[PDB]
RNA sequence: UUGACCUCAAAUCAGGUAGGACUACGCGCUGAAAAUAAGCGCAGGAAAAGAAAAUAACCAUGAUUCCCUCAGUAACGUGAAGCGGGAAAAGCUCAAAUUUGAAAUCUGGCAACAUUUCUUUUGUUGUCCGAGUUGUAAUUUCAAGAAGCUGCUUUGAGUGUAGACGAUCGGUCUAAGUUCCUUGGAACAGGACGUCAGAGAGGGUGAGAACCCCGUCUUUGGUCGAUUGGAUAUGCCAUAUAAAGCGCUUUCGAAGAGUCGAGUUGUGCAGCUCUAAAUGGGUGGUCAUCUAA
RNA sequence: AAGAGCAUAGCUGUUGGGACCCGAAAGAUGGUGAAACCAUCUAGUAGCUGGUUC
């Protein structure tokens, strides 16, 4: 009706016709690869979720359920695997660290981390007692 | 159960430099008009008129009160 | 009596959120769709004898309850800076039911950054 | 005699940006015989609002928006709001505190080196000039927090490769009568005999066509692409002399002014006259609640 | 004083919306010409006129 829309309506361009309606358009799942294995394409998430052992949501459902009648081990082994394969949170010393902290120890003993921290040359950084005893569990 | 305080409902209590700041800007700024006539007022004694005075100015009796006494300290410092 | 509103999308905003659902979960699946919410009591004499969702669990609940204010929105326990709990009967509550929660969680590693050097 | 700056210019100076259109919905402002129409200004795929200077009077609630309810109630024919049920959910950033054992920051020129929806896009590295101490970074935002002490737990604004997985653009593949008899210019009609069907939607073809043709179903998919989203595996670099959470405190805790507000005037806001404070100030019912500019 | 309603659909009545159909003299906004004109408000206003279908 519009003279725009007349323009095409009298023109002889062909339109931009876009495809794109899909009946029951449900998306399909990324993300997580053990679950997009297990989804049903066809059901929908809330039967999904809990016919894996996932809760939907942890709370109350503002509406009906379904009756139609009168992966979790999965997701927990692959769950700890990684912690195991990314758990040595442990770190070194660097070289000027390995010095550092041998040139304190070698003079103040080994347990006098107040003493070392009170220490103005050495302890040059100024660095308190607590970070004392991290570098010093962080050497063995 | 009782709660600890919330750090909000602190505000306005005061600081010992918000104090300090306060109070080197009062004698390096002066006094206004108003403050002036006032200071006078109470010099000549004429304290009722010049509470009444204040007033007047800035409109309520909390903050006419207020005023007179940082004046009045004032003038015993002076 | 003028301009009317008139409901004929009403079948078609079901759908249009239902799909958004859909949409949703499928982004982030290993995790709920929502956040868990407290249990509150609402606010007068008509309606303090039932117990709804709130906004957030308050500074003192994730406290007890053994999680910061930085890795529990992370995990997904919203936090309420304005609530708070001024008697026990609301702290037990809803510090147990961060308790279930972190039972039937299961927070998968993230990838570390380990340099070269210490 | 020579120079710092401060302010102000000029240039077809180097590089940029603004205007006009559309206006269904957005935000203003102005405004009739309804805060309407018309007028005026301004935006985006949404806009606006928005992390309480908020309600309430409870066993308290907890940004905003929207729907239902509250409710034609309350207040004064106009016409609420809180609570209640839902949809959606996400939080945050500055100013005000000395980085003072180091302006740690950034624009630009050139020089290189990569990257690309892309020779069109986007940066990094070095280097010189400047910006900036009348304050650019790090830190902090009241929910706090900083500074110490403590001892536990954590860490990439990287870059290739590979595969799976979604997203888009285009190309590509699809079952079975056109067999006889009468009507007719025409068999797509009538009858006979058969087939296909995950396809008997629709259209075309010389009249009512599942089986002539295009399609339809398969397709919630096969196939060749072309770009891409986010994860996963693995490789190579990595400033970690660091940065962050939480116990503890014999330490401290900065918080927005011609604005709040009082008098009057125009229809909460605005104009004029005057002009604040620091447990202060605002809003509710001495307590509660919030912490504006 | 041993509760009778709640919802829906239909019929009819009535009140308000353009309100059974058509029709009056003004006005308001914003414009175009040189008070007039133009498009809006606007289906302005009816106590009244005319019509109202087997």
């Amino acid at each position: 009706a519009n003279p725009r829309q007349r323009n095409k309506q009298r023109s002889g361009k062909p339109r931009l016709t876009r495809r794109n309606a899909n009946k029951k358009a449900k998306a399909k799942i990324y993300g997580n690869f053990v679950i997009q294995q297990n989804w049903d394409k066809h059901a929908t998430l809330r039967q999904n979720y809990a016919r894996l052992g996932l809760l939907a949501t942890p709370n109350y459902v503002t509406g009906g359920v379904e009756k139609l009648y009168p992966v979790v081990r999965q997701l927990e082994e692959e769950a700890v695997k990684k912690a195991a394969r990314q758990s040595n949170k442990m770190l070194p010393l660097s070289a000027f660290e390995h010095a550092y902290i041998q040139r304190l120890i070698n003079k103040y003993g080994t347990e006098d981390f107040e003493s070392m921290a009170k220490d103005v040359k050495l302890n040059s950084k100024l660095f308190n007692g607590s970070k004392l005893k991290n570098l010093y569990i962080r050497m063995k | 159960r009782q709660l600890p305080e919330r750090p909000s409902r602190r505000k306005g209590h005061l600081s010992k430099r918000t104090a300090f700041v306060r109070s080197i800007v009062r004698e390096v700024a002066g006094f206004a008009p108003y403050e002036r006539r006032v200071m006078e007022l109470i010099r000549n004694s004429q304290d009722k008129r010049a509470r009444k005075l204040a007033k007047k100015r800035l409109g309520t009796l909390k903050r006419a009160k207020g005023k007179i006494e940082e004046l009045t300290s004032v003038i015993q410092s002076s | 009596q003028r301009y009317v509103k008139t409901w004929f999308n009403q079948p078609g905003r079901k759908l249009r959120r239902r799909q958004a659902r859909q949409t949703k979960a499928a982004k982030i699946a290993p995790r709920p769709v929502e956040a868990i919410r407290p249990a509150v009591k609402p606010p007068t004499i008509r309606y303090n004898m039932k117990v709804r969702a709130g906004r957030g669990f308050t500074l003192e609940e994730l406290k007890a309850a053994g999680v910061s204010r930085r890795v529990a929105s992370t995990i997904g326990i919203p936090v309420d800076h304005r609530r708070r709990n001024r008697s026990e009967e609301s702290l037990q509550r809803n510090v147990e039911r961060i308790k279930v929660y972190l039972a039937h969680l299961i927070v998968f590693p993230r990838k570390a950054g380990q340099p070269k050097k210490g």
